[PDB]
């Protein structure tokens, strides 16, 4: 149902 | 871990450590799940058994557990292939164990441990002891360089501070045990006592050090009998983390304020709250001092106020992410010493030298397009000798 | 003032700890900073009291902070509070006690209200007070006597020097109570403005008006609400209560049109009464009970055109019972503040959402219009569903190596164009629009630099709005964007950062900005902050993106301009990279395209 | 953790017969094997708890709720209570010629409620996996089938294992119990070497029992017989009231007295 994108949903930091 | 420490020991000391029954029970208890049953099996047996039988006693499912337990106990040298009978001393000594042959304390341990941490930081009000001071300095977490002046904190000392009290104490004990042999204290005696505690001159000195750390307390002017504290055998949080890089530490102890001040700027002080802001300057200083970001997040994570526990993640992701970016910001330039080779006229031989460098493990980076590579100066002579040989 | 070893203001010799501190959620330092807990059982009661006496400084979701200032206290007495009530409840709320310095400070700034009053009648301004002594003290002041026109005692004061009179009155600890008794003012005819039953004001809307109309008389001050909260409805309601001729001062031609639409939608006033005073056209401002205009039109300093001059003459020679001032934070400007004196108004109502400025002139609103009557909490409204939930983010776009080569060397103010026209930044903007458009989201893109605005608009072939665009043309785009499914994304400039009502705009993107303008950022985010139809409180209905160039001066400004939003609890998640960009056919995928773009940027100079 | 329970069948008649027979196997050794087995279980981990229960023709009594020998201090206390309690039970007992068969369902009933009583006491943080290591040593009683059948279902509902270790006689009813509740069965023929079976087959807990090779389950003959004869019947007739397996068609079953109508 129009879920949030991956970058917004979860942290994109390498660490 | 405790089992890790035992593995890194010689067979001679191990058998010596397998003395009074309590030690065998202590070493037995850490057998994870499987090897415990195996120990009871070949306990009344005086005849060695084939290694194949042991392998086939664990179903194909969860087979990895069969090997790992066997490898662990082989390191412990509990049995020997004998071609798998247990150690005769262990079997006998274990058989002796197996039917053969308070509120004030915790506060004392917490306070006595705290004053040591107070001394670790530049706290003027901390316990003073020459033996303790040299112990920490020789423990690898502190350095003085001038006996008259109070010692400072090394890079690892700052990291040691943020570690949780259980891990903080265990690491100190692990370092103490290793240094016990160097100073002339037998490792078996102190190590055996620790196992016995979980349930001579060397012990008297060892007991005094344990008393200093607050793990043990005689309470009777250093009598023969001692009353170990909770920490000797082996808490709600107070920090509120805001999305705007603000920490409200519900702390009354000065040590916790000192800890938080390592990586944040203190703004206001209240009895049951201290306002601290996590500025990049403080964080970058903390990272520069030796701290690692994960510890900072973990240190705040463990000391999380109950109100934040319900939220998931308890620490807002932005604060956690921002801290990591501050750490990664400092290390943008990865400096690495090496020796560069250029003017590779022999293009065909460049690959051969490339293969030779790779075989030796000296090559760090290479560029086939530009026909160049970088090798650490340690292996520079080897490649230089190879080039000279032709 | 004692400082601890860790550069911390030690306040342990200053205040004690209350035994029942667990129930009491409030801290009161001698510096005046008040730290309230958002998780306490009694938060609701404390927040209403605290926000009135002290303007919030930062209000995270867990622990809020407030600061005490003379102006902040002056608002508390106006709404109806008293020194004894404030200090008593403050001590009751304080878990550590009120230090003697603060306790006397509260008393000091409470014995100044009501001493002197300013009354406008028959196009004449008078300094009214029931105590002759305070009036006599004012007369001793030189400038107060200078601006004088050249029981209760009143002396007339010239209109042109009202600002200086009010400013010195505060400096003399005798604020002027510019309170309008509309209900007992039959001189000005009552207008047929009425609130239709279909219009119901939300609790925060009603509460804000309650402070304005706590007593029979109407209070003049600044009411602050988050963008999209519905300040239009509150302003219309204020006119409905006053029932007198109302003048509305918007920010631009778009603001007045939305003001006109809101009045018709939220009031029974006929279309004939509603009028506009703008360069585009005028609906006969000479005859109109409600006037809508812009600060530029009224504040225009040079000689006016004949069409505008005739309206200006009527406006000056008129009496207004309520002057709604949209975008109050622009009032302290050098010329826009003059509009207050040019027009004669009894009660000046100020509506805004970002009561912040990069200068120190924001405090002038205390006497230019009045004290900050109300300030709603953004998170409180966000959780209530009155404003759409926004997931603020900062897309970190690495700078192109060719561009950075020039950026580091160049320092003659040409950097702004260089890092604003970053191909890497462009690709992220291009990818985001494509992805969000596929999700049936209404995108808005902002850019301070028109050059960048134009560069991106044509390249993506999307409508763009900025200065030269005619009012009708820009109005057409908004109507198309509001309703036309085809126009799913629009490009806007500094013009549309304020007063643009786009309820369905779920997504927002920003590629440029004017320095660290917290007002710009918060106002820009306001466009998508309007409540959505199918909005859910905890579903992040709207989204905001602030594209930035890594290792660039833009990073410092991005942090600077995020100060206000974070103070309201908004967290700016950092997006180092965007997934799926590689598998997308985005522009500037070759060095030749980027190389060509760099030369064009350099040519612009 | 695990709550092991050793329901030892200390039947004086059967064990006394061994004393009269002067066989190598004796009750004293059996209690020692149970003692060593009990000590090992607690020896595995601190959290582990156990209990010991005896059986007699009269009644069953619990055998269980410095380091002089050098062993662990806690195990020393367990040995003292068990050693003294068993001797008191064996030495002191009445005589009843009418009742001479050992009782096991009653002893188990005391066991099943003990875990439930202990299950309530244990804190919510720690989950407990209790077990009952019934060690049968005599033939079953005919009249105790119904009573024994109820306790077994209670164990299955509450998920307690019955790892029967019968010896000297294969109890047809007991081997039925272990199968229903998932418990293990073993008929040790080498009574002198009984303990080694315990440390191998019965000592490992349920969570580890799966990841281990153990003797395969023995076929369980779920025999049904008519209440006339007590002879196995493959096709049984029952009514909706008695629920009684019957010999053949009858106009009315005696145990019911119902006015059954032909059709
Ligand atoms: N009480 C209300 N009931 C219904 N819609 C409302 C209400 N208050 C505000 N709105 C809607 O919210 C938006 C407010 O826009 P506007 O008045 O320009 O906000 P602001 O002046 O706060 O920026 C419009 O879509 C308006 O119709
Ligand atoms: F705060 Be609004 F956009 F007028
Ligand atoms: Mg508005
Ligand atoms: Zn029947």
């Amino acid at each position: 149902a129009k879920e949030r994108p991956i970058w917004l949903r979860e942290s994109t930091v390498q660490g | 871990n405790l089992q890790e420490f035992l593995g890194g020991l010689s067979p001679g000391v191990l058998d010596r450590l397998y003395g009074h029954p309590a030690t065998c029970l202590a070493v037995f208890r850490e057998l994870p799940s499987l090897a415990k049953n195996w120990v009871m099996r070949m306990l009344f047996l005086e005849q060695p058994l084939p290694q194949a039988a042991v392998a086939l006693w664990v179903k194909k499912e969860f087979s990895k557990a069969q090997e790992e337990s066997t490898g662990l106990l082989s390191g412990l040298r509990i049995w020997h292939t004998q071609l798998l009978i247990l150690n005769p001393i262990f079997r006998q000594n274990l058989r002796i164990a197996l039917l053969g042959g308070v509120p004030s304390l915790d506060k004392y341990a917490e306070e006595r441990w705290e004053v040591v941490l107070h001394f670790m930081v530049g706290s003027p009000s901390a316990a003073v002891s020459q033996d303790l001071a040299q112990l920490l300095s020789q423990a690898g977490l502190m350095k003085s360089t001038e006996p008259g002046e109070p010692p400072c904190i090394t890079s690892a000392g700052f990291q040691f501070l943020l570690l949780d009290t259980p891990a903080q104490l265990w690491y100190f004990m692990l370092q103490y045990l290793q240094t016990a042999q160097s100073r002339g204290m037998d490792l078996v005696e102190i190590l055996s006592f620790l196992f016995q505690l979980s349930f001579s001159d060397s012990l008297l000195n060892f007991l005094q050090h344990l008393r200093e750390f607050g793990l043990v307390f005689q309470r009777k002017r250093k009598s023969r009998r001692y009353y170990p504290t909770r920490l000797a055998i082996n808490q709600p949080g107070f920090i509120v983390v805001e999305t705007n890089y603000r920490l409200y530490a519900y702390t009354e102890s000065e040590l916790q304020i000192a800890l938080i001040a390592l990586f944040s700027e203190m703004l206001y002080r209240f009895p049951n709250m201290v306002v601290a802001q996590v500025t990049r300057e403080s964080v970058q200083q903390a990272i520069a001092s030796g701290i690692t970001a994960q510890q900072i997040i973990h240190f705040l994570r463990t000391r999380a106020h109950p109100v934040m526990l319900k939220q998931t993640p308890v620490l807002p992701p932005t604060i956690t992410d921002q801290i990591r970016l501050w750490e990664l910001e400092r290390d943008r330039l990865r400096f690495t010493e090496g020796v560069l080779y250029n003017q590779f006229l022999s293009q065909v031989d460049f690959e051969l030298l490339l293969a030779h460098a790779r075989e030796l493990g000296v090559l760090v980076f290479e560029n086939s397009a530009k026909r160049l590579m970088v090798v650490t100066p340690a292996g520079h002579s080897d490649v230089k000798r190879f080039w000279k040989r032709q | 003032t004692k400082v601890d070893e860790y550069g911390a203001k030690d306040y342990r010799l200053q205040m004690p700890l209350k035994d029942d501190h667990t129930s009491r959620p409030l801290w009161v330092a001698p510096d005046g900073h008040i730290f309230l807990e958002a998780f306490s059982p009694v938060y609701k009661y404390a927040q209403d009291f605290l926000v009135a006496i002290a303007e919030p400084v930062c209000r995270p979701t867990h622990v809020h902070e407030y600061k005490l200032t003379a102006y902040s206290l002056y608002a508390a007495v106006s709404v109806g509070l008293q020194t004894s009530d404030i200090t008593e409840y403050l001590r009751k709320l304080s878990k550590t006690g009120v230090p003697d310095g603060i306790m006397q400070f509260i008393k000091l700034c409470t014995v100044s209200y009501g001493k002197v009053k300013l009354v406008l009648k028959h196009n004449r301004y008078f300094v009214e007070s029931c105590h002759p002594d305070v009036i006599q003290h004012l007369l001793q002041d030189p400038v107060i006597r200078e601006c004088r026109l050249r029981q209760t005692v009143s002396f007339e004061v010239k209109q042109e020097m009202i600002e200086e009179l009010q400013k010195r009155c505060i400096h003399l600890e005798y604020p002027l109570l510019a309170e309008y008794d509309f209900r007992n003012d039959s001189v000005n005819p009552d207008i047929n403005i009425d609130l239709k039953p279909t219009a119901v004001l939300r609790p925060y809307q009603e509460k804000s008006l309650r402070k304005m109309f706590g007593n029979g008389r109407a209070r003049s001050g600044v009411i602050v609400l988050p963008c999209g909260a519905g300040k239009s409805l509150v302003g219309v309601t204020a006119a409905c209560t006053v029932r007198k001729r109302c003048l509305v001062l918007g920010n631009s031609a778009v603001s007045v049109e939305q003001w006109k639409a809101q009045f018709k939608m939220w009031s029974t006033i006929d279309d004939s009464q509603i009028c506009r005073f703008t360069s585009d056209a005028k609906d006969k401002p000479i005859g109109c009970s409600v006037a809508i205009s812009t600060y530029s039109m009224l504040g225009h300093t040079t000689k006016r055109s004949w069409e505008a001059e005739r309206v200006m003459e009527w406006l000056k020679t008129q009496e207004w019972g309520l002057m709604i001032l949209d975008e109050v934070h622009t009032i302290p400007a050098k010329m826009f503040r003059r509009v207050l004196t040019i027009v004669q108004a009894h009660c000046k109502l100020g509506l805004t959402a970002t009561l912040v400025r990069e200068d120190d002139k924001i405090v002038d609103l205390n006497f230019l219009i009045g004290p900050k009557l109300y300030e709603a909490n953004w998170m409180e409204l966000q959780n209530n569903g009155y404003i759409a939930k926004v997931q603020c983010a900062e897309v970190w776009c690495p700078m192109s190596p060719e561009f950075y080569r020039e950026y580091v060397a160049i320092k003659t103010k040409k950097r702004i164009l260089l890092y604003t026209m970053n191909p890497n930044k462009f690709r992220a903007c291009q990818f985001l629009i494509k992805f969000h458009e596929r999700r049936n989201d209404k995108i808005i893109v902002f850019a301070d630099n028109v050059f960048a605005l134009k560069e991106y608009a044509i390249r993506l072939n999307k409508p763009y709005i900025y200065g030269p665009t005619s009012q009708g043309e820009r109005m057409q785009i908004l109507q198309n964007f509001k309703h036309n499914p085809k126009i799913n994304t629009i490009f806007i400039s500094k013009v549309g950062d304020t007063s643009f009502d786009l309820p369905e705009a779920n997504v927002l993107i920003q590629i440029s900005s004017h320095g660290g303008s917290r007002r710009q950022e918060a106002q820009r985010l306001g466009r998508v902050l309007r409540a959505k139809k199918g909005m859910v409180a905890e579903e992040y209905n709207a989204f905001f993106y602030s594209l930035v160039s890594q290792d660039t001066q833009e990073m410092a400004y991005s942090t600077k301009r995020q100060r206000f939003l974070v103070d309201q609890g908004y967290s700016f998640k950092v997006i180092t990279k965007l997934a799926g960009m590689e598998e997308e056919d985005l522009a500037f995928s070759t060095k030749e395209e980027q190389q060509q773009l760099l030369q064009k940027v350099l040519a612009a100079t | 953790l695990n709550l092991l329970v050793i329901v030892v069948d200390a039947n004086p008649i059967w064990w006394g017969k061994q004393a009269l027979k002067e066989s190598q196997f004796t009750l004293s050794k059996c209690i020692d094997a149970v003692m060593v087995l009990g000590n090992s279980h607690l020896f595995m981990n601190r959290s582990n708890k156990l209990a010991v229960i005896a059986s007699h023709i009269q009644e069953s009594r619990f055998l269980y709720p410095g380091s002089k020998d050098g062993k662990y201090e806690l195990l020393t206390s367990a040995n003292e209570v068990i050693v003294e309690e068993i001797k008191d039970l064996m030495t002191k007992s009445d005589i009843k010629g009418q009742h001479t068969e050992t009782l096991l369902a009653g002893s188990l009933a005391k066991a099943l409620c003990y875990i439930h009583r202990m299950n309530k006491e244990v804190k919510d943080n720690q989950e407990m996996k209790s077990r009952i290591l019934v060690i049968k040593a005599a033939e079953d009683s005919a009249l105790q089938y119904m009573n024994f059948m109820n306790v077994i279902f209670a164990a299955q509902k509450q998920n307690i294992l019955i790892d029967a270790c019968v010896l000297d006689s294969d109890s047809g009813l007991l081997q039925q119990a272990c199968d229903i509740t998932g418990g293990l069965y073993l008929k040790v023929p080498q009574m002198p070497s009984l303990l080694q079976y315990l440390l191998w087959v019965f000592l490992p807990d349920q969570d580890q029992r799966s990841q281990l090779i153990l003797p395969p389950p023995v076929h369980v003959d779920y025999r049904a017989a008519c209440f006339c004869h007590r002879n196995l019947i493959e096709i049984g007739y029952v009514c909706s009231v008695c629920l009684s397996i019957f010999c053949n068609f009858s106009p009315i079953c005696t145990t019911c007295e119902t006015a059954f109508k032909i059709s």
